[PDB]
């Protein structure tokens, strides 16, 4: 598994939860910012690493990280399909 | 001792004096109009044209061109006279030792280059500040432009003008440094 | 002209004795045409400036 | 109705695409700008629009081919010694090609005639004007002539259909109309209309010279004027092909007239069959291929399929007098074919691949797994047949036991179907010569040839490979399940799933670019190797031949020492040693070039863009320094367009390499 | 929409008010409209008075010239070449001198007119014989200056291109045996096909 860490630069876009194509983000009420919502990523377990957040991400450094880990891969973060390791 | 066969074939000049500072007094180099090399590289460039042109009609007019071609290889045998050539191969050589008084110097095409090439640079310079616009990039205001090329002729002077006078750098703190290296 | 030429009218050169099918070319070899062409090709870069200010209005 | 046809959009770069009107930003625009330039499918406007597109730029570039036609009839009506070679084919090299006498380049220049010097041309135009019966200069300057004509017509067409067509033009989509008018009135009613040509102005002419009648009365005989001649004056009975002209080496030019007619009688009677013919079946591809880029791959396919049955009946079935013993002009024209059928057969893949992301596919992509992987299978098992036994031959020929290898004096592979294939030709049991020079003879197949051919059929399978796993798998895959919102042309879907580089069908063609240049450098290579050894070469009067390679194909091309020492050495000595020479100067020097820019593009090939970038960045930083500011930001190539440029590098370097390598031999040599 | 004075089938050239030129306003490409005219009067002026100076040096070279001790070539082209090199240097020097000083260092078309904007072509030289004529005459001076450096301009390069025609002196105009000019020897792509060099 990867990990997603969200930073506090963070503004609210949703647009990195919009871009997630495996439902790892999430928006959550915060008041750090005038949208008062910030970005989460709860479910990094099935993050494949696409990074299509960080492309999404508008701030002026990503306030949404990614950080592979290839050491660490499990099926999901490999998005296997012939092969169950479960 | 024979300095040739001591070091494997090379010769040393084995005098200290400051007339020999010159690229001319050099063993290795010889002036073309007295070198073989150069003799018969320039013979066998004639031969080969002269064969060429003989296989051609008398009256035809790759004869005169073969013709205009053998007066522009004799001119350039006896152009390259004064120009020095090794002992050895025959081929004239570029003096690149600042003499600025020698067949084939590098000093003149090298004031000549820098001249143009810092006007290139001081023209396009002068134009991006006068522009400070993308849109001045692409769609080129030709006017100016051309303006800012003809006033580029006073680089040397204008250019330092603006280096003691604080015009053309900039502090370090204005610019982009690069990327942080440090932080926690 | 033509009619001139044909006729007999020549320029009091030698070089200019020619018939006036040949005149074209015997005078492109000759350089006069070129000349022409340059001065027809100013006084067209005129002509074509007013044209240019006719269907454009400005005068 | 033309009121609307104005020059404010000239200055207004980037108009045409809607992603481009925020203005130039970066340096990405400029290549976007080139890159969308052409897409008339993504740019502005309604769909009439792209039909207009599409019209008008074909008659445009239609125009430009016939531009360059008419510049090759002038070069050899004004640039040229094609009168000596009317004269003398087998001892003037054709050349309506010179070369400025600036910077010594006069060295290009050679000796082609007494009166002439210039670059040999190898293009055939000249065999091609003799065999259309063009005798005097004025037949050349009124082809050229007619030529400039047709490319003012053309660019004219062009321009008025920007605004004759309208949002309720529907002429293009009648796909009926259009194919029968095409078959009948192209393929069948100017098919006759040049077998009328051939029977009445080649038949009158090309007889009379080949009669010794190079006089021909001037224009007394060959102006027409010679109705006592007969169509069929020199048949001389026998089959087509079986016989040829013993004066002009080729096919005689009246069976090529019966053929032009007999096959535009063909056309026309398959435009009435189709009438009522066979239907119903292709019906949905009928109705699921009506599209621009759909139609844009099946004719790619269909004419690089056309382009390299060209190239090899170009050679040994002669049809041009005096051309097949014109060897680089043969050589030539068989190559040159071979390379644009590799290109158009791959722009009809890639252009499936866009069928398949815009339009909707068809049946066959749902069992896609199968396809693709039967097509895996065969590929690995053909590589590692065909390939293998050069490196069987290779490394037990290094071992010394010769006796163990694939070759004829050894375990040989019998072409068992081409040795059983004597239907083609089936000519008499002998060869053809017409001056020192062979006309053809049979190619005797053996083990080096199966070899060769399974090596072919290899690389052609790789290739399509390559090219049916970018159309199949466009729309989505196992790997990425939105690859159809990613659009036709990504760089990747990002690092995750272990890595989703090149997973687009424009990256699929990206790689199939550097297959199909694999598979026909080898069909370049064969032949050129094939043809000096056992066909081209000089005769002996007591019926021995002499070819210019001395039949090492069957003694060296077993192993892959042998190409390289034989082919990529033996006969690169005529272009490494081409410096001073007169004719082949130019020749050594694009070979050194080829060279340069075929390793100039693994720069771009090997690397990617963010290194660049951060080295723009930093001298951006020098740049910001001195207060210059390029306000157009300077950013790397982006990733596809870095690949694109390695590929476009690559080939032409290697194309220029192989070029100059055949060339300069065979202007050599002949 | 009014016409120019010279040309009468074109629109009257704005900014060119009246300098000298303002009864027969002449600009048909437009420069006046593209550059700086004070610029272009500037450049103008030099240029009739450099060639009004060339004009008399080139004919007075080939009979009144050879200072004692230099070399003497007929065709007054050649006359850069057959001279000392020291006089050329420093004939240039001052000439480089002259052109830097009389501007105060303003010498570029960006900055010739940015803050002091003098006057078209004024230098200061000479200008106690000016002005005494109530500036009406002074104009007509003006004019006349004007005048001269045109006729001077296009007569220099009449002489030049003579010079190079005859391939000898100049005021042996029309020297024996010349019958005609037929001079330019370079070869052109018209010249090529004319002449039969390429094709056969
Ligand atoms: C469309 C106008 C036109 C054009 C293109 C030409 C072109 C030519 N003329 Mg021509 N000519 C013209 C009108 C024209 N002419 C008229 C109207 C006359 C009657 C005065 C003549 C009288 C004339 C003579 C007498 C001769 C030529 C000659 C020539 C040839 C050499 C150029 C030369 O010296 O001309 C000189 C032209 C003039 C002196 C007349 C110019 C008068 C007005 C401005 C025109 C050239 C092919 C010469 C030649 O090669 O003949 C074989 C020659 O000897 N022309
Ligand atoms: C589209 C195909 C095509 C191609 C590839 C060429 C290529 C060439 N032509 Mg050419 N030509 C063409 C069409 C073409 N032409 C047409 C349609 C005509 C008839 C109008 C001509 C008429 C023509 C002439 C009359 C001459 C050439 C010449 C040349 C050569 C040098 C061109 C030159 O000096 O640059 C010129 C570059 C520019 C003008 C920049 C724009 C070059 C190999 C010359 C040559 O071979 O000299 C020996 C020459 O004299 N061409
Ligand atoms: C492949 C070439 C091609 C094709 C398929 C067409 C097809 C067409 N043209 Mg066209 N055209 C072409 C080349 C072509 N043109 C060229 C090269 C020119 C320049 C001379 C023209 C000039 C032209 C004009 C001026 C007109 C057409 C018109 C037409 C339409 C009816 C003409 C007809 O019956 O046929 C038809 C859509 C006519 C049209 O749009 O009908 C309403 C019409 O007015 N064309
Ligand atoms: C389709 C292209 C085409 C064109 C434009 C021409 C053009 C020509 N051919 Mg021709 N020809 C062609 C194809 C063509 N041919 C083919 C494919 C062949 C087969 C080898 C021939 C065989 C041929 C011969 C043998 C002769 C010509 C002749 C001619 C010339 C006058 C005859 C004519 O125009 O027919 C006019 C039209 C007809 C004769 C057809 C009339 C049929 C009637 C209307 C039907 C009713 C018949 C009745 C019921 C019984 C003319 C230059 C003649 C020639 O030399 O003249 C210079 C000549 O003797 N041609
Ligand atoms: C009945 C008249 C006739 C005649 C005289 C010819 C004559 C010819 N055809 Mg041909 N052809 C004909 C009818 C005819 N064809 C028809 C009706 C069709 C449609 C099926 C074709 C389709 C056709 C193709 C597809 C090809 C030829 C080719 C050839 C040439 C090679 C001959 C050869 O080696 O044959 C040996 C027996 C020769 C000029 C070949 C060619 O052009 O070679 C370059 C070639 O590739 N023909
Ligand atoms: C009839 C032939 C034909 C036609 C009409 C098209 C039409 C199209 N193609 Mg296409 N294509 C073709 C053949 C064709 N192609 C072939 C044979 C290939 C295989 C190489 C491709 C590969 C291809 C790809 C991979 C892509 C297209 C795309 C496109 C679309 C936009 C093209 C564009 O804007 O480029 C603008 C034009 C250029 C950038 C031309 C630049 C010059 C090229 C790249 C280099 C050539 C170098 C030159 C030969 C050597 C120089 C000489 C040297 C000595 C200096 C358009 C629908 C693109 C698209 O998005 O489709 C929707 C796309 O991604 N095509
Ligand atoms: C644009 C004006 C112009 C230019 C460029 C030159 C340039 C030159 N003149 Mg010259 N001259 C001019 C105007 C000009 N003159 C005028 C107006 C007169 C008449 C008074 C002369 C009278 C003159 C004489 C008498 C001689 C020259 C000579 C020369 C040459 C040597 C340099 C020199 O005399 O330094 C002068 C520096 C102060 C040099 C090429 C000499 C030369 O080389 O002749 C062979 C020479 O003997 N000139
Ligand atoms: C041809 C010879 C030549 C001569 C004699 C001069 C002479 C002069 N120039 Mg000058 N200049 C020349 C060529 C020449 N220039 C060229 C070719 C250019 C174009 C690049 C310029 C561009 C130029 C500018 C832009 C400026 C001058 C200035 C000056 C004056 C200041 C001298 C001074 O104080 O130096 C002091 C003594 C020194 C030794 C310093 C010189 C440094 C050397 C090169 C080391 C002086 C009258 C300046 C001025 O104010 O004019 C009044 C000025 O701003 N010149
Ligand atoms: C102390 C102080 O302050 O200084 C004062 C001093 C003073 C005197 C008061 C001043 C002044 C005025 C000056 C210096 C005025 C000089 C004016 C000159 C030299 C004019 C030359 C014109 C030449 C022409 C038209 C050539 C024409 C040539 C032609 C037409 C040639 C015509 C030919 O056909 C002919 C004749 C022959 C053929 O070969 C072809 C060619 C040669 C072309 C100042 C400026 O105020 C400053
Ligand atoms: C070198 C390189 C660059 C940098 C190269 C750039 C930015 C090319 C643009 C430079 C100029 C604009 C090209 C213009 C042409 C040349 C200046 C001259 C070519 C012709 C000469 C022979 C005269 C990339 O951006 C890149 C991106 C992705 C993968 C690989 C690479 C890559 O390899
Ligand atoms: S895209 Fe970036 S800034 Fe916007 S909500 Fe997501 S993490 Fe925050
Ligand atoms: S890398 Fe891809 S899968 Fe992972 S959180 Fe970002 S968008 Fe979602
Ligand atoms: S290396 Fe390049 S192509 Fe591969 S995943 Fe990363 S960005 Fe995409």
């Amino acid at each position: 598994s990867h990990a997603v860490k969200i930073y506090d630069t963070c503004i609210g876009c949703t647009l990195c939860v919009r871009a997630c194509p495996t439902d790892v983000l999430e928006m959550v009420p915060a008041s750090i910012n005038a949208a008062k919502q910030v970005a989460s990523s709860p479910r990094v377990e099935d993050c494949v690493g696409c990074k299509r957040c960080e492309t999404a991400c508008p701030t002026d450094f990503l306030s949404i990280r990614v950080y592979l880990q290839d050491n660490e891969e499990t099926q999901y973060s490999l998005g296997l399909d012939l092969v169950d390791w479960s | 001792a024979k300095p040739l066969e001591m070091f494997g074939g090379v010769d040393i000049d084995l005098e200290d004096t400051p007339a020999h500072w010159t690229i001319k007094a050099s063993p290795v180099l010889e002036p073309c109009k007295d070198n073989k090399k150069f003799h018969k590289k320039l013979k066998d460039e004639l031969y080969k044209v002269k064969k060429n042109q003989q296989k051609f009609a008398e009256g035809s007019a790759a004869y005169a061109r073969f013709n205009k071609k053998i007066k522009m290889i004799e001119l350039r045998e006896t152009a390259y006279g004064d120009r020095l050539c090794g002992k050895k191969d025959g081929l004239p050589r570029t003096i690149a030792t600042g003499e600025w008084n020698v067949r084939g110097s590098a000093m003149w095409p090298a004031a000549i280059f820098l001249y143009i090439a810092g006007w290139i640079g001081w023209a396009g310079r002068s134009y991006l500040i006068r522009t400070n616009d993308a849109a001045k990039e692409i769609n080129i205001d030709v006017p100016l432009a051309v303006t800012c090329m003809a006033s580029g002729f006073s680089w040397p002077v204008a250019a330092w003008q603006e280096i003691v006078n604080g015009e053309m750098a900039v502090p370090n703190d204005q610019i982009h440094n690069g990327g942080p290296w440090n932080q926690s | 002209g033509w009619i001139a030429t044909d006729l007999g009218m020549r320029l009091p050169g030698p070089a200019y004795q020619v018939s006036t099918l040949e005149a074209h070319d015997a005078m492109v070899k000759f350089g006069p045409m070129a000349q022409i062409l340059i001065w027809l090709g100013i006084i067209e870069v005129f002509s074509f400036l007013a044209i240019t200010n006719m269907m454009e209005g400005t005068t | 109705i033309f009121r609307y046809i104005n020059t404010t959009l000239w200055a207004k770069a980037g108009h045409f695409n809607k992603a481009l009107s925020k203005g130039a930003k970066t340096t990405t625009w400029i290549w976007n700008l080139h890159d969308y330039a052409h897409d008339f499918d993504i740019q502005q406007r309604s769909t009439g629009l792209i039909a207009r597109k599409v019209f008008s730029s074909n008659l445009a570039h239609l125009s430009l081919v016939f531009f360059w036609i008419s510049g090759m009839h002038l070069h050899g009506a004004y640039l040229s010694n094609y009168d000596i070679w009317l004269k003398d084919p087998k001892s003037i090299t054709p050349s309506s090609h010179l070369a400025y006498s600036l910077i010594g380049q006069d060295i290009l220049n050679s000796y082609t005639s007494e009166y002439f010097s210039g670059i040999t041309i190898t293009s055939g135009f000249f065999q091609l004007y003799r065999s259309e019966g063009i005798i005097t200069q004025s037949q050349l300057k009124y082809a050229c002539a007619t030529s400039l004509i047709a490319t003012l017509i053309c660019l004219s067409g062009s321009y008025l259909h920007m605004q004759l067509m309208s949002k309720f033009t529907s002429f293009y989509k009648k796909f009926q109309s259009l194919s029968q008018d095409h078959l009948i009135i192209i393929f069948g009613s100017r098919s006759t209309s040049l077998s009328a040509h051939q029977i009445h102005k080649m038949l009158p002419a090309n007889p009379l010279l080949d009669s010794g009648i190079s006089k021909p009365s001037i224009l007394q005989v060959i102006s027409n004027s010679l109705s006592y001649t007969l169509a069929l004056f020199s048949t001389n009975l026998s089959s087509t092909g079986k016989l040829l002209n013993p004066s002009t080496r080729s096919v005689f030019l009246s069976q090529v007239a019966a053929h032009h007619k007999t096959t535009g009688v063909v056309f026309i009677t398959l435009g009435l069959i189709r009438f009522l013919t066979m239907y119903k079946s292709q019906f949905s591809i009928l109705t699921s291929y009506i599209d621009y880029h759909i139609v844009l791959s099946i004719n790619l396919a269909l004419i690089a399929s056309l382009s390299i049955i060209v190239a090899d009946h170009l050679t040994r079935t002669p049809i041009y007098p005096h051309k097949s013993t014109s060897y680089p002009t043969i050589l030539c024209l068989s190559i040159h074919h071979a390379w644009l059928s590799g290109f158009l057969i791959i722009g009809s893949g890639a252009h499936a691949s866009i069928f398949n992301l815009l339009g909707s596919p068809t049946s066959e992509i749902r069992h896609r797994d199968p396809i693709y992987s039967h097509l895996i299978w065969v590929c690995i098992a053909i590589g590692l047949h065909s390939f293998s036994l050069y490196c069987h031959n290779d490394t037990l020929e290094a071992l010394g036991r010769p006796e163990d290898i694939f070759h004829d004096n050894s375990i040989q592979l019998k072409a068992i179907f081409a040795k059983q294939s004597f239907l083609r030709a089936e000519l008499q049991p002998d060869i053809e010569m017409l001056d020192k020079k062979i006309i053809r003879i049979t190619q005797e197949l053996g083990t080096a040839d199966f070899i060769v051919h399974h090596i072919h059929a290899f690389t052609i399978h790789v290739t399509l490979l390559i090219l049916s796993k970018g159309v199949l798998y466009a729309r989505n895959s196992r790997f990425v399940s939105d690859k159809l919102e990613l659009g036709f042309t990504y760089p990747c879907d990002g690092p995750g799933r272990g890595g989703t580089c090149q997973i687009s069908p424009w990256d699929h063609l990206f790689s199939a670019v550097f297959w199909m240049y694999n598979c026909l450098n080898v069909v370049t290579f064969h032949y050129f190797w094939k043809m000096q050894s056992d066909v081209w070469g000089f005769v002996s009067i007591q019926k021995h031949i002499s070819h210019y390679s001395q039949g090492d194909f069957s003694v060296n091309s077993i192993t892959i020492n042998g190409w390289l020492r034989n082919l990529l050495w033996s006969e690169a000595s005529q272009v490494i040693q081409s410096y001073a020479l007169s004719s082949i100067c130019p020749y050594g020097f694009i070979f050194l070039i080829g060279h340069f820019i075929w390793a100039f593009s693994l720069m771009f090939l090997f690397s990617g863009r963010a290194y660049w970038q951060e080295l723009i960045e930093s001298i951006l930083w020098s740049h910001h320094k001195l207060k210059i500011i390029p306000h157009i930001q300077p950013r790397a190539l982006s990733i596809s367009q870095g690949r694109a440029v390695g590929f476009i590098h690559y080939t032409l370097g290697g194309i220029g390499s192989t070029w100059a390598f055949i060339i300069s031999r065979l202007l050599v040599l002949t | 929409k009014e016409t120019s004075a010279s040309v009468p089938f074109l629109p009257k050239p704005k900014n060119l008010a009246g300098w000298v030129g303002g009864e027969t306003e002449f600009d048909p490409i437009g420069f006046s409209n593209w550059f700086d005219m004070k610029w272009l009067r500037e450049a103008e002026l030099k240029h009739g008075r450099v060639c009004m100076m060339a004009t008399v040096g080139f004919v007075l070279q080939p009979y009144i010239g050879a200072y004692p001790g230099v070399e003497m070539p007929a065709d007054s082209l050649q006359a850069v070449y057959a001279a000392p090199s020291e006089a050329w240097f420093a004939f240039i020097f001052a000439a480089g001198y002259i052109e830097s000083s009389s501007y105060n260092g303003k010498i570029t078309q960006l900055n010739m007119f940015e803050d002091s904007d003098r006057v078209p072509g004024n230098l200061g030289w000479g200008s106690t014989r000016l002005e005494g004529m109530s500036k009406e005459e002074s104009e007509l001076m003006q004019l006349k200056e004007l005048k001269n450096g045109r006729l001077a301009m296009l007569a220099f390069s009449g002489m030049v291109h003579h010079n190079i025609v005859v391939k000898g002196a100049l005021f042996p105009l029309v020297p024996d045996g010349w019958t005609g000019p037929e001079p330019w020897a370079v070869g052109s792509i018209m010249n090529n096909x004319x002449x039969x060099x390429x094709x056969x």
